[PDB]
């Protein structure tokens, strides 16, 4: 999930956007 | 040391700013 | 509204802490 | 929703839990 | 300045990016 | 109320996230 | 990396508060 | 409104920063 | 106390330092 | 060092939330 | 203390409330 | 720079002030 994707390497704001409603 | 917990706190802050009025689901699973 | 914007930023942090493993759904609209 | 409820007066931790999954 | 511009109506990511180096 | 002060605090956090490696000047008027 | 990213986040807040009306320059490289 | 609540959240931050190893007491009232 | 002193107008870090242990 | 310093920043945030009107004493020791 | 108890392993809000006034 | 100085060891308030305008 997000924690796996984004807590070992930095997620871009676009990558973050994946989790918006 | 507690670093997923701390990372998750920054993650929600960053999601908040990216998502805006759309909002977001945060599911740590 | 910026007042809402700033309030929401604190709301999601509070939800992050209180919800724990459940996560949360932030939907301002 | 959460803004109308919790930005107009302070929500308790139990009130905020309404918004947990 | 940025405070005047962004502290009443929300500046988007896009708008904020104008302040980057 | 210290609204400009609190707003500026969230602004620099937003700038931090948006500007990434480019960094940014914060120069309050 | 993530760690540096989380650290930079607190750094800009500390700069905000310590620098006051002077403002600051955040240049991470 | 929740203005005092948001303000206190920033105050404990700023206290954390300035007080260093001393820590601090936070008592609204 | 701290809320009355510092939430209506800005306290400097030096003023806040009064509340340190 | 820095990771305890960052962690303490979040700890005081969580105490602010959970302690409410009671407030809290933060003392690294 | 708190750093020792809570920076190595996650403390719940319930555990953290032990440090309230 | 600041990341190298202040993310490996805790910077004092005065060290941080080097980065003020
Ligand atoms: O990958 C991440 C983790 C935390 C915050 C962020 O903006 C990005
Ligand atoms: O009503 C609120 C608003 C923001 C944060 C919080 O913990 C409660
Ligand atoms: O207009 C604003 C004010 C503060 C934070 C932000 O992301 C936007
Ligand atoms: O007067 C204040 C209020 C909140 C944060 C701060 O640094 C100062
Ligand atoms: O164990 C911890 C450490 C930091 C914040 C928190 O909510 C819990
Ligand atoms: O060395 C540091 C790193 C982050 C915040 C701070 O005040 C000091
Ligand atoms: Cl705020
Ligand atoms: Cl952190
Ligand atoms: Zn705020
Ligand atoms: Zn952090």
């Amino acid at each position: 999930g997000i924690v796996e994707q984004c807590c070992t390497s930095i997620c871009s704001l676009y990558q973050l956007e994946n989790y918006c409603n | 040391f507690v670093n997923q917990h701390l990372c998750g706190s920054h993650l929600v802050e960053a999601l908040y700013l990216v998502c805006g009025e759309r909002g977001f689901f945060y599911t740590p699973k």
